[PDB]
RNA sequence: CGUAAAGCGCACGCAGGCGGUUUGUUAAGUCAGAUGUGAAAUCCCCGGGCUCAACCUGGGAACUGCAUCUGAUACUGGCAAGCUUGAGUCUCGUAGAGGGGGGUAGAAUUCCAGGUGUAGCGGUGAAAUGCGUAGAGAUCUGGAGGAAUACCGGUGGCGAAGGCGGCCCCCUGGACGAAGACUGACGCUCAGGUGCGAAAGCGUGGGGAGCAAACAGGAUUAGAUACCCUGGUAGUCCACGCCGUAAACGAUGUCGACUUGGAGGUUGUGCCCUUGAGGCGUGGCUUCCGGAGCUAACGCGUUAAGUCGACCGCCUGGGGAGUA
């Protein structure tokens, strides 16, 4: 998947601290990082239909977590999707 | 505790999960029967078995495998009781009717044999008839003087002699079996977790049973 | 996923009676302890015991009368797919009275005899026959 | 609903249905009571009158409902707060024909050029067509080209399914294991919808060694539009798009829980004289046989076709017809 240094950087940016690596913002940001990186991979190749299935699992799982965090705390939702530049 | 000196259980192979209450089960892939469970079981079997033995009943030891012979002939015949030591015929209890006339032919042919006309009229047919007495004598050996179907049944291996257990359950006869860890307590009314194929174990074992049979009211 | 833990409990007891099992453990809850208290009270199980602190574990010591098993047929009636709420007049008797039906009434989890005597119906959880 | 008709080819997922566990509040569902109403006749019950009966009739019950008010709060729902046993994230490794792109290697077939060499070669049940003194076949050397990747190779592995087999690099998906940390029900299923989906086929552009529908010849045969033989085009191969199906099959939907065993395979790992071809455990996936149980039987049998729960799909005699 993603680099150890990259995952550590995103956990450090979005968590309450390091070791808070399962929080909803953190998981969303890690999924987001990998989705964008693989935008770069699937612009090329384009017939890697197996890897894409992994990608659509990432998209769907991000969506589930955004729905959770939307119906738990909406302020965290707006700050989160504001910071990640998603939602369009 | 130790009446059962030397057997401690057997049968690594084809062990049966229904023998799980009776297994201590440690050493070298083989299963050890919990003989601290066997001793109350075997004392109960001696209790009810002596109880029917004192009511003037017939016991029918069953000993087809070797060397249960002649240990079942020795133990049954040490009492005034009955036995099967060679191949147990399929249906000598549940059609005893037809087996009654085979026993009748054994009696008529031994009476004809050692007393009557045995040298009469042929040598070849006389040899034929004598080996009919060997076949009818080793198959219908102990049971030939029974004259009823018996009041209990004592089998020495439950899986090897499943036919006799199945028939005595079919007829309402109390089955007294020494099961091993491969056997199954089918309809054995008085199960005894022991060792079926050790001659020390079955001579000790039948020694105790034949000891408690030959105490009636006396 | 687990969506009916009560039917899971009754499944544990059917398959424990069917396997000559001495005792049955499961995760515990308030409703399972209520039902289990009804079953001990009516004589279908021998005892229950809830252990653990942070993850409670209900344990039902089962009954066997003869070689046969005591709980002859336990069924789940008000499943989550379709819930069944009977009044005090519609409240059924199982095996013509020889077998209780555990109904959750507002006063608590009772039997059919006890809640028909209390004068109030409710949600019929399970038939124990 | 394995084989009788019936499990979508496989997944992702919206609306929908269902939802672990604890406490508090509400009381919508649920329950109890009350009130209003539910026309009369009819049905039912207990009586009465026609000589009886049908019939007529008195009183009740009933009209299983709806609305409102009063309560109960166990279950379900709403709301608030949690909790970790479900789900997920992070750390470290493991195995793998998982995918896509690029390169390369060795055997072999065909073709071309050349040397030797000479009368057959090939083929079949037998033959003939076919190739061959214009020198075939055999054999050696050099070259070109395309496709596939022996041995390993294994009821072995990976993948949702279709499927994926030289070796190397690059990009990339998933699974599993060990200890610990974190989030805290974030879950399950899924009509419409969307995606992937062997082979054949279609479109455009390449490629084309072998194999080979069509086709042609030779046989066989009563005939032979076949099986067999000799050739042989599309196709098979590549790029991009379409199609959208298969005995797409474990003829077995997905997810979760429980219920005796045995022998293996494969991939993790801990412990303990290792003092072997060690011992003892604990996971993941998988093969064979079998117990209870189930099953019309056959068989399935902890990877269920057993015992349950959630949601979906489908069936309703054969044909006509999966056709118009």
């Amino acid at each position: 998947s993603l680099s150890t240094e990259a995952t550590a950087k995103i956990v450090s940016e979005f968590g309450r601290d390091a070791n808070d690596t399962g929080s909803t913002e953190v998981q969303v940001a890690l999924l987001t990082a990998q989705i964008n990186h693989l935008q770069g991979h699937f612009a090329e190749h384009k017939k890697d239909h197996h890897s894409r299935r992994g990608l659509l699992r990432m998209v769907s799982q991000r969506r589930k977590l955004l729905d959770y965090l939307k119906r738990k705390d909406v302020a965290r939702y707006t700050q989160l999707i504001e910071r990640l530049g998603l939602r369009r | 505790m130790l009446k059962a000196g030397v057997h401690f259980g057997h049968q690594t192979r084809y062990w049966n999960p229904k023998m799980k209450p009776f297994i201590f089960g440690a050493r070298n892939k083989v299963h050890i029967i919990n003989l601290e469970k066997t001793v109350p079981m075997f004392n109960e079997a001696l209790a009810e078995l002596n109880k029917i033995a004192s009511r003037k009943g017939k016991i029918l030891f069953v000993g087809t495998k070797r060397a249960a012979s002649e240990a079942v002939k020795d133990a049954a015949l040490s009492c005034d009781q009955f036995f099967v030591n060679h191949r147990w015929l399929g249906g000598m209890l549940t059609n005893w009717k037809t087996v009654r006339q085979s026993i009748k032919r054994l009696k008529d042919l031994e009476t004809q044999s050692q007393d009557g006309t045995f040298d009469k009229l042929t040598k070849k047919e006389a040899l034929m008839r004598t080996r009919e007495l060997e076949k009818l004598e080793n198959s219908l050996g102990g049971i030939k003087d029974m004259g009823g179907l018996p009041d209990a049944l004592f089998v020495i291996d439950a899986d090897h002699e499943h036919i006799a257990i199945k028939e005595a359950n079919n007829l309402g006869i109390p089955v007294f079996a020494i099961v091993d860890t491969n056997s199954d307590p089918d309809g054995v009314d008085f199960v005894i977790p022991g060792n079926d194929d050790a001659i020390r174990a079955v001579t000790l074992y039948l020694g105790a049973v034949a000891a408690t049979v030959r105490e009636g009211r006396s | 996923s687990m969506q009916d833990p009560i039917a899971d409990m009754l499944t544990r007891i059917r398959n424990g009676q069917a396997a000559n099992k001495a005792a049955v453990t499961m995760p515990s809850s308030k409703l399972k302890v209520a039902i289990a208290n009804v079953l001990k009270e009516e004589g279908f199980i021998e005892d229950f015991k809830v252990e653990g602190d942070t993850k409670p574990e209900l344990e039902l010591t089962l009954k066997y009368f003869q070689g046969k098993a005591v709980v002859e047929s336990i069924q789940r009636v008000s499943r989550p797919g379709l819930r069944i709420y009977k009044r005090k007049d519609e409240l059924p008797k199982v095996m013509a009275g020889l077998g209780i039906a555990v109904v959750s009434t507002s006063k608590g989890v009772m039997t059919d005899r006890a809640a028909r005597q209390a004068g109030l119906g409710g949600e019929i959880i399970c038939y124990v026959a």
